[PDB]
């Protein structure tokens, strides 16, 4: 479903936005995740070219 | 402390409650100490106090900050170096090194 | 009755039949009713501060037996008055003044008081007071308090049905709801077991609480079931039979006594075989040993020889267990009567679940169910149970409470006890267990019956309750310890802990808001408004949409089409136009009683469940002569619903037709021709329109404008009947008539009027005379308006010439074009006043100084202010304009290299103060009407300060003085009358001097005893003067109480003009609503054969979409009415004579037939006549009642003597091309509101303003508005656009990088358009508050 | 940071930090004492519990701020929220370079601009004219410059014309769905506080004239200009990304006008006389002689390009109307006669434009529309439509309806009372029987009002499509709709209780004549159940764009 496929995203600063901060933010520091951006919601929120 | 014991009283003994400069003479000191020791005595409001709506306006959303300078303000400075260089290099070399020294 | 004498002045023309029974009551009721029942000297537990008194006290120690008790209360007179307590922003207050007696029992008592001392009226708080418009003063401003619909105190029964389980089945649960206390929750479930909870807490089994009553199991299955009884005679099992018991129930074996078999195995018991039974009387059967297989056994059952327990209550017998209490020498075996359908086995499964078994278990399981964790005792269990339902203090119904639970409990009292008892839950649970049973109903949340209406009175009772129980806690610790005769009842109570408890509700309260006051209906549909939201109601996000929605028992009481259009509908309505708040609390409407076949004039009040059974008929019926209904049946509602009913059935009918709507929905004309959604719209808009500068007057009208005004405290009503002595702009001096005046001090009236001044929403309220110098007038007439009234009615705009027609697309949407004729005409101009602040504090580098001495400004700047620093009085001003010179100390400036060289070369010296000095806002423009200067005590008050000090102490002693002189020339003009009679010398008395008068005595009668009379109450006046002369200087010479560090304030007051541009907002009271688009020049109107253009054009295509009819009609009649006053106006200009106009006039009011108005020839034929003919020379005003209002042929009908066409359209021509327009053009009189939206007050710019500190963004500090807010979904807009540039450019260098800014500036300036982005400080910020957790975050690589 | 009248204010964050120090601290010196188990023990236990606090306060006691009650807000908290992330959650922070205010018409505008209020202009482009100022010498230096627009000196107003003219400005609306919601124009200077928004554009917006606000935004650097102009510019939009037709259709007054131009009468001046081509047409017309709609043969030369890429021209006698040859003299070139020879609809007119696009391109298409909304509006203004109470016919035969439909209902009631028909049946009966009647209602006025304008030529009688007002307003697609007439003249609907019932009593009466007491009433749920569900249906449609934007 729309918002259950929504939920997986690579970005975890995406993921962070609309989702569950806490939960995104451990879940994510825990395995030293690597945001690449490369995405639109992201690059939003470090504000650079889209 | 000694101040609230005798508001207290004062508070319904005076029918309204103790002037300013009421208490003042009634404690021992200089008297016109009670803004400056009153005002230090106050504890911090927080400054995530929702004011207004229920909305996530805050009151530490609307405290402006006061130590930047503004870019109308901030262009006029590098403009005006820029004048006093021009009008600086109108002078002698003397006249330009005398009042670039002073 | 038959017509005053400003209805003399102007009379609305009326259509319509139905002759009106009742007539509307004070609008303001609820408001002033509540306050005065709240504060007030009730000898008795009636709601008020008397009771919330009596509830509390009297207040005893902790078994000291030292007791303090309460005597009497009183109110001081307030420390300012209303006007006072206004301009210098205190709150409008009493004293409470309250007799205190203090008991001391002497130790170990017999009771008896060693010494008691009663403390003379102990001062407590000073709580807020009501004006006589019903309104509160917090701080200088005036505040109303919504009256609140809450959910009524009793007993509730409800479904649950749905949702639950998805099983169906239902569920039925009881909730009981307290005043005040704790909650007691009821609820089956699937498994038909009885659960209880306290508040929302955890679920518990019902029984638990019985048990923690001290019931045991014993007696719970006596209590909740029938006793089935078993007989073990001769052997084997007999049994009584009640007859009624085989009903619903199948022979289980062979049925037989009386030597005859009634019924056989397998043969269903219908009534027939019950029939038999009843009547051949068969009390005892055989039945055998294993029917009571499943019987659960009544009672407890030992064996008597070996003392050991057979079986325990409420077990399941079993075959083998009948044996083994059969030969203990049982004869008789108790068991439950348990029917699946009539009489379920409910209870009896409830107790299998019970986790207790005795009291100490239950009050232990109830403990530690409400305050778990912690280790349970005996007294800490007990203390629990008996303080939620059964202590006085901790828990009360009331009087509505106590009512509705005994009245839904089918009991007798309607009042009782303000607790429950054990009677009381148990009577509950076997309603609630009869509904599940299938008899009786569940009633529903929505009925008006169930929803109570309180106001500012019950509100205020509760809250000072809350202040005398915190206060009940320190004055039995204090009593303690206390020392005999030392302390009195002042140590002890104090005021802060009283006065905040009432302070903090007026202040901040949801149900405490600013009055809507830019106009009268926007006030008094105000304060008639109810609200189910804030404390002790539901919220938007809590309830759905069956609350919201309207229900038949709204009908009366409730407006349906008033309500706002928003995030909570429904949630908030408008009360009714009739309606009244019962004497228990309800709402009741009024109505007319219908006997035999006869309709009584006799009112009558029904509350909603009152009317219920009655039927009542309609309110647009037909009854004739005697008043017998004239068809054999009319619609009319009974139960819920609306049918045809017979001629004489009805017991009761509507009062009026207006009762169903309220004043906002009663003052649009044509309402009935008005969908609903639009007439919502416009009684929703109709209360935001501004006052004008010209008070008009509806030309289409209702009626209800004309009590709106008066009920409203805008204008001023003549307290007595007479003839004006005085009339000015400021005062008015009513001389009394003698049967209206009291017989001692004489008197004259004095209104003094209010004069330009602030009003709440900065619009301007200001009062003018509309009677004339030695007028006779009659008590309850207009004296002079307010705002927005004209003549007694309420005039919320102008009427205006209008028409309907597509010109050029400037009317496009909405939009509205605007001949230059209004604006030239400034009729639809409007005054606002606007009160700005100077502030002089204290900073820690010093004080700030108010000084005239400004640095770096010219002449022209210091012009306009004296040598104080502040603005002249009467002084035009625009923007820039310095209203108050302020300036602040900022040491040792720190210059630069640059700066130094430019002072050198113009040897300047830069202040070692900063100027704050308040300047006029960037735009705004007006005259300076007033201005004020507060200083705080012991600084010394500046030279302009002294001179306004000297110049209101003046101003004060010639009002004083006028009082006096007029007042006392009314006395001995008095006196002069009294002199005359009994001793009459006219020319001889009034020669020598008036005040060597009260010498000369009279013969022995009264009119020696009126002389005295006079003479007393002068001598009063003469020193009430004096004193009231003292305070008022005082007042004036007072230093005002500041607020920490702030020295001095100056508020400077400005009235700005402002008239119409193009931006404002228009709307009519149909619900049409438009923005001025242009203004376009007379030239380009449109106009008719006769020249006249005309002032507003309107789009045609927004009447059909929009269902409002009424505004068409509207303008028709307008257009009649016009047309009468045209006619009028020729007519005055020919001044043909008294005997001419009258005609004509007389014929306008009659229009054909059968209509309430009637009219003249009583009237004077001269003076009288020629002045209403030149107030209605402007139009005929028409009075279109709500549902009553007028009809096509009437109006076709005014426009045959109006000499305009039956089709209300003519020819128009364009003022361009002068070229006729194809086809004819309605056009007529609209009357149209200008609401405040206005376009320069919404209307921001900036480019580069102040920034926040937390996080830096533009935020306006100057009232210089900070940006626009760049939302989420505009983010998206840009990203479905490929413009990444725009996007970045706004979230980075726009707004939130501190550094891309300025380097962005400095390149638009010097002509290269880039940015050099950087990072955003938001996101710089995140990486901080990430990282000042325990996580790393980097950027990586390159 | 400090505030007026000497007070302080802080974030909560030093209050729980503060309490991490101190009973840190304290730990330390109770280690230096040799405490007892205990002590440190309830110590380190207070201290792991300060510390929670201060990470994510909530997940245990949540401790609260000094002398308030309000839970002090903690980090977790800063950057948690609603939703998430405020940094670019929903709402979404200040900008600089904008402002606001009432949006007005102003329908001489091209559809490439809009209406800018002067001050607003003035303030908002501030920086630029400070630079433009010293560019050309009119100010010594950018101080003088600033003093120079604070005076607002004649000298400023010439210098923003020439910053305006070449350089688009954003502008927005509230509820932004699509992207059409924010649109580039470039700006017009105008006297007044109101923003001018071209009428073709307030489809797009969803904007109405009735109050709703307008926000404005500054395209600073070069590739804004440039972003806005070739990607966010009006005429750059035309065409609905949803589907390809046009969103640039005209709405209401325009298409009135073009109705009311290519209609025909019966019998009118100049009817059957021939004319050499349009001009001489329009002159027929503009002095009087002949009327906008009559039957009439006029020479027109239309134009194909259905040769290769090439215009092929063709000229005929075509018969038509006045109006059709007036209007014939916009419509460019290769398009054919027949498209503007019929009556000129709101659906016929849309697809004039859409045609045009995917015929011509994209310029023709933008001049087009601007001709239409110009032409529309005069001509509208000259038919000098309006509606009366008399434009609204009631059927004659209505009385009787309801009374052949009231006996139905005596007859299913007399079934009742002698059992023949159950109580569900009966309910289910009366409503059908009641249904049936609005229908015929409708279905009479609809032919009366629609056709009843019978006219005369040369002989006794014939009849036309009405020409009556509020008929051509539901005809040509302004506005209106058979649902909406009908409650005008015909008995409006069965209104329903609120548990979703029908009330088997319908309204009987219209807004032509009076409702009563018990009909507006029942009306009245109808009303609040409708603006209750658009609101809520609005918050519900919203939520799912969220959670489509989110998924794609
Ligand atoms: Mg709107």
């Amino acid at each position: 479903g729309i918002t259950k496929a929504s939920l997986a995203t690579e970005s975890f600063i995406s993921a962070a936005s609309f989702q569950e901060t806490t939960r995104v933010l451990t879940e994510a520091a825990v395995a030293g995740k690597r945001d690449e951006l490369r995405g639109l919601k992201e690059n939003v929120i470090v504000g650079r070219l889209i | 402390n000694k101040l609230n014991r005798i508001s207290r009283q004062m508070l319904q003994e005076m029918g309204r409650e103790p002037t300013p400069e009421e208490l003042a003479e009634r404690m021992l000191m200089p008297e016109d100490k009670i803004r400056k020791v009153l005002k230090i005595a106050k504890e911090p409001i927080s400054m995530e106090t929702p004011i207004g709506d229920d909305e996530d306006s805050h009151l530490g959303d609307f405290i402006e900050d006061t130590t930047l300078e503004l870019p109308l303000d901030s262009a006029t400075t590098e403009s005006l170096r820029a004048a006093t260089h021009d009008v600086l290099a109108g002078l002698t070399a003397r006249e330009a090194k005398v009042l670039r020294m002073r | 009755m038959v017509y005053s004498y400003t209805e003399k002045k102007r009379i609305r023309k009326d259509f319509g039949k139905r002759p009106q029974v009742l007539d509307v009551p004070y609008l303001l009721s609820i408001q002033l009713d509540s306050f005065q029942k709240f504060i007030e000297q009730d000898p008795e537990g009636q709601y008020g501060l008397e009771a919330a008194f009596r509830s509390v006290f009297p207040i005893q120690s902790y078994s000291g037996n030292s007791e303090l008790q309460y005597v009497s209360y009183r109110l001081g007179e307030p420390v300012f008055d209303v006007q006072e307590c206004q301009i210098r922003g205190v709150t409008y207050s009493a004293p409470l003044r309250v007799k205190l007696r203090l008991v001391i029992y002497e130790r170990e008592a017999p009771e008896g008081t060693v010494k008691d001392i009663k403390e003379q009226e102990v001062y407590m708080g000073e709580i807020p007071l009501m004006t006589d418009n019903g309104t509160f003063v917090i701080n200088g401003t005036e505040r109303v308090i919504v009256s609140q619909l809450h959910r009524s105190p009793g007993v509730f029964f409800d479904s649950d049905k749905g949702k639950t389980h998805s099983s169906g089945k239902v569920l039925y649960n009881a909730r009981i709801i307290p005043y005040r206390g704790s909650w007691l929750d009821f609820e089956f479930d699937p498994k038909d077991n009885l659960f209880v909870r306290i508040d929302r807490r955890r679920k518990l089994p019902a029984t638990i609480i019985l048990r923690a009553l001290n019931y045991t199991t014993e007696q719970i299955l006596d209590l909740f079931f029938e006793k089935v009884i078993f007989e073990i005679r001769d052997n084997k099992l007999q049994m009584e039979l009640v007859p009624e018991r085989l009903r619903g129930e199948t022979a289980s074996f062979d049925i037989e006594a009386n030597g005859k078999v009634y019924v056989e195995k397998g043969r269903r018991i219908t009534a027939r075989h019950i029939r038999q039974l009843e009547k051949d009387d068969v009390k005892l059967i055989e039945v055998p040993v294993e029917y009571i297989a499943g019987k659960v056994v009544a009672k407890d059952y030992i064996d008597e020889s070996t003392g050991e327990l057979i079986c325990a209550a409420n077990m399941e017998l079993s075959l083998d267990l009948l044996a083994k209490l059969s030969q203990s020498g049982h004869k008789r075996i108790e068991t439950l009567f348990t029917n699946d359908l009539d009489h379920g086995p409910y209870i009896s499964e409830t107790l299998r679940v019970d986790p207790t078994n005795d009291r100490l278990s239950a009050l232990v399981e109830i403990y530690r169910m409400m305050r778990p964790g912690e280790p349970p005792t005996r007294e800490a269990a007990e203390s629990l149970f008996e303080n939620l339902f059964f202590s006085e203090d901790r828990y009360d119904l009331s009087a509505v409470g106590r009512m509705k639970f005994n009245r839904s409990l089918l009991r007798e009292e309607i009042e009782g006890s303000g607790i429950l008892s054990k009677d009381d839950i148990i009577d509950v649970m076997k309603k609630l267990i009869d509904i599940r049973n299938g008899k009786g109903e569940v009633d529903d949340i929505d009925h008006l019956g169930n929803r109570r209406i309180r106001s500012v009175g019950e509100m205020a009772e509760n809250q000072f309750r809350v202040g005398l129980v915190r206060v009940e806690r320190a004055v039995k610790e204090r009593l303690s310890l206390g020392d005999l005769d030392t302390l009195m009842p002042q140590d002890m109570i104090n005021a802060k802990p009283i006065s905040a408890a009432v302070k903090e509700f007026f202040g901040s309260s949801q149900l405490s808001q600013f009055m809507d006051q830019n106009n009268p209906l926007s006030e008094i549909t105000h304060k008639r408004r109810i609200l189910a939201l804030g404390p002790g109601g539901l919220t938007r996000e809590r309830a759905g949409f069956e609350v919201r929605d309207v229900h038949p028992t709204h009908y009366g009481r409730v407006c349906p089409i008033e309500t706002p259009e928003g995030p909570n509908i429904g949630l908030i309505n408008s009360l009714s136009v009739y309606a009244q708040t019962n004497e228990y609390g309800f709402l009741e409407t009024p109505y007319r009683k219908v006997t035999d076949g006869v309709v009584t004039d006799e009112i009558h009040y029904l509350s909603a469940i009152e009317e219920g059974n009655y039927v009542i008929a309609q309110a647009n019926s037909n009854l004739d002569e005697e008043g017998h209904f004239v068809e054999d049946l009319v619609t009319c509602r009974s139960k819920g619903e609306s049918s045809l009913f017979s001629r004489d059935q009805v017991d009761y009918m509507d009062v009026s037709t207006q009762q169903v709507v309220s004043v906002g929905a009663s003052l649009i004309p044509f309402l009935e021709h008005d969908d609903a959604n639009r007439a919502l719209m416009g009684a929703n808009m109709q209360r935001q329109a501004v006052p004008t500068l010209r008070a008009d007057k509806p030309l289409v009208g209702t009626g209800m404008e004309r009590a709106v005004a008066v009920d409203s405290g805008v204008t001023a009503v003549a307290k007595r009947g007479g003839v004006v002595q005085y009339v000015d702009a400021s005062r008015i001096v009513i001389k009394v008539n003698e049967d209206e005046m009291y017989p001692g001090e004489a008197g004259i009236d004095i209104y003094n009027l209010t004069k330009y001044t602030r009003s709440n929403q900065n619009t301007c309220i200001n009062q003018m005379p509309c009677v004339s110098l030695g007028e006779p007038v009659e008590r309850g007439d207009v004296l002079a308006d307010g705002p927005s009234t004209d003549l007694g009615e309420l005039a919320l705009g102008q009427n205006m010439r209008v028409a309907f027609m597509p010109w050029n697309g400037y009317n496009f949407e909405d939009s509205i074009l605007v001949s230059e004729r209004v604006v030239q005409e400034d009729r639809f101009t409007t005054i606002h006043i606007q009160e700005l602040a100077c502030v002089s504090r204290d900073t820690k580098l010093g004080p700030e100084e108010i000084t005239a001495d400004i640095p770096n400004v010219g002449e022209a700047a210091l012009s306009k202010l004296d040598e104080s620093g502040i603005v002249y009085i009467g002084a035009e001003v625009t923007g820039g304009d310095i209203l108050v010179g302020k300036v602040t100390p900022k040491g040792e400036t720190q210059l630069t290299p640059e700066e130094k060289l430019l002072r050198a070369i113009f040897g300047e010296k830069a202040s070692d103060v900063k100027d704050s000095s308040l300047r006029v806002p960037n735009g705004v423009s007006g005259t300076v009407i007033d201005v004020q200067v507060f200083t705080r005590d012991g600084v010394e008050k500046d030279k302009r300060a002294l001179e306004i000090e000297e110049m209101q102490l003046k101003q004060a002693k010639k009002d004083l003085s006028e009082e006096l002189q007029i007042l006392e020339a009314g006395l001995f003009s008095r006196i002069r009358a009294v002199l005359v009679a009994g001793g009459v010398e006219a020319e001889k008395l009034d020669k020598l001097p008036r005040d060597r008068w009260l010498e000369l005595g009279l013969t022995d009668e009264e009119k020696q005893n009126q002389l005295e009379q006079l003479a007393e109450q002068y001598d009063e006046l003469k020193h009430e003067f004096e004193k009231k002369l003292e305070a008022k200087r005082r007042k004036i010479t007072q230093g005002d109480d500041l607020a920490p560090g702030v020295l001095k304030i100056v508020k400077v007051y400005l009235a700005v003009k402002r008239r119409i541009q193009p931006g404002d907002k228009m709307a009519g009271r149909h619900g049409n609503k438009g923005v001025i688009s242009k203004i376009n020049p007379i030239e380009d109107m449109p106009y008719d054969e006769n020249g006249t253009p005309v002032d507003i054009v309107l789009n045609p295509l927004g009447v059909p979409s929009r269902m409002n009819i009424g505004q068409i009609l509207e303008t028709h009649l307008g257009m009649a009415a016009k047309g009468i006053g045209d006619k009028i106006n020729a007519m005055l200009k020919q001044q043909q004579e008294v005997a001419k106009l009258r005609e004509f006039i007389q014929r306008a009011y009659d229009l054909g037939a059968d209509v309430r108005q009637k009219v003249d020839l009583s009237t004077f034929s001269d003076e009288e006549v020629m002045r209403l003919a030149e107030n209605l020379r402007k139009g005929m005003p028409i009075a279109t009642p709500v549902f009553d209002g007028a009809k096509e042929a009437e109006i076709k009908e005014l426009l045959k003597l109006g000499d305009l066409p039956t089709s209300g359209q003519i020819r128009l021509y364009d003022g361009r091309t002068g070229e006729q327009f194809e086809r004819p053009v309605t056009v007529g009189y609209m009357y149209m509101l200008k609401l405040n939206h206005l376009v320069d007050d919404k209307m921001h710019a900036r480019s580069t303003g102040s920034y926040s500190l937390v996080t830096q963004q533009p935020l306006g500090g100057k009232a210089q508005f900070g940006g626009q807010r760049f939302g989420e979904m505009e983010v998206w807009a840009l990203e479905a656009y490929g413009a990444a540039y725009t996007l970045q450019e706004m979230l980075t260098v726009k707004s939130d990088d501190v550094n891309g800014r300025t380097k962005m500036y400095k390149n638009i300036v010097d002509g290269n358009h880039q940015m050099e982005p950087g990072m955003p400080e938001s996101f710089n910020v995140l990486l901080k508050e990430i990282r000042s957790l325990g996580i790393n975050i980097e950027l990586e690589d390159e | 940071v400090p505030l007026d009248g000497g007070r302080f204010a802080t974030s909560d964050l030093n209050d729980l930090y503060r309490r991490v120090i101190n009973r840190n601290n304290r730990l330390k010196r109770l280690l230096d004492l040799a405490a007892p188990d205990i002590i440190v023990r309830n110590e380190k236990r207070m201290l792991q519990e300060a510390v929670d606090a201060l990470l994510d306060n909530g997940r245990r006691g949540r401790a609260i701020t000094g002398s308030n009650k309000r839970p002090l807000k903690s980090l977790a908290d800063m950057i948690k929220g609603k939703q998430g992330r405020f940094r670019q959650n929903l709402l979404g922070k200040r900008v600089d370079y904008s402002g606001r205010s009432v949006i007005t018409v102003g329908p001489y505008l091209r559809l490439h601009q809009c209406g800018l209020p002067k001050k607003m202009a003035l303030e908002l482009f501030k920086p630029f004219i400070y630079g433009k100022l010293e560019l050309r010498g009119l100010a010594t230096t950018i101080k003088a410059a600033k003093k120079m627009v604070e005076r607002e000196e004649a000298v400023v107003w010439d210098i923003l014309d020439e910053v305006i003219r070449e350089h688009p400005v954003l502008l927005n609306r509230a509820p932004t769905l699509h992207r059409l919601g924010i649109q580039a124009f470039e700006p017009v200077l105008i006297e007044g506080k109101a923003i001018q928004l071209h009428p073709l554009v307030c489809a797009a917006y969803n904007a109405d004239f009735d109050g709703d606000q307008m926000a404005v935004h500054v395209p600073l650097t070069l590739e804004a200009q440039l972003e806005a102009r070739a990607l966010m510019m009006s005429t750059n939009n035309i065409l609905s990304p949803a589907n390809g037709e046009p969103i640039i259709v005209p709405s209401q007054d325009v298409v009135l006008g073009l109705y009311y131009m290519t209609r025909d009468c019966v019998n009118a001046k100049g009817e059957g006389m021939v004319l050499t081509g349009p001009k001489e047409a329009e002159r027929l017309y503009r002095s009087g002689l002949a009327s906008l709609h009559a039957r009439v043969k006029v020479r027109i030369t239309e134009y194909e390009k259905d040769a290769n890429g090439e215009l092929v021209a063709k000229t005929s006698l075509k018969d038509t109307t006045v109006g059709r040859a007036i209007l014939w003299m916009i419509v460019p070139k290769g398009l054919p006669y027949s498209i503007v020879n019929q009556a000129l609809g709101k659906k016929a007119i849309s697809k004039m434009l859409n045609t045009c696009y995917r015929i011509l391109g994209l310029k023709p298409t933008v001049i087009f529309a601007d001709q239409i909304m110009y032409t529309g509006f005069a001509y509208a203004a000259r038919s000098g439509a309006s509606v009366g109470i008399d434009d609204m016919v009631i059927p004659e035969k209505k009385h009787e309806i309801i009374s052949e439909a009231e006996a139905e209902v005596a007859e299913i009631q007399e079934q009742f009372q002698s059992g023949l028909v159950t109580a569900g049946e009966r309910y289910n009966k009366v409503i059908d029987i009641w249904a049936a009647a609005n229908d015929r209602v409708s279905k009479a006025m609809m032919d009366n009002l629609q056709t009843e304008t019978v006219i005369n030529r040369d002989g006794q009688e014939e009849k036309q499509v009405s020409f009556n007002s509020i008929y051509m307003m539901a005809d040509s697609g302004a506005r209106g709709s058979a649902a909406q007439i009908r409650q005008l003249a015909g008995m409006r609907g069965l209104m329903a209780k609120p548990d979703g019932s029908i009330i088997e009593t319908p309204i009987t009466a219209n807004f032509r004549e009076g409702l009563n007491v018990l009909q507006y009433f029942i009306s009245t749920h109808g009303a609040r159940k409708g603006l209750a569900d658009t609101a809520l249906k609005t918050a519900n449609s919203g939520y799912l764009t969220r959670r489509l934007v989110d998924v794609a």
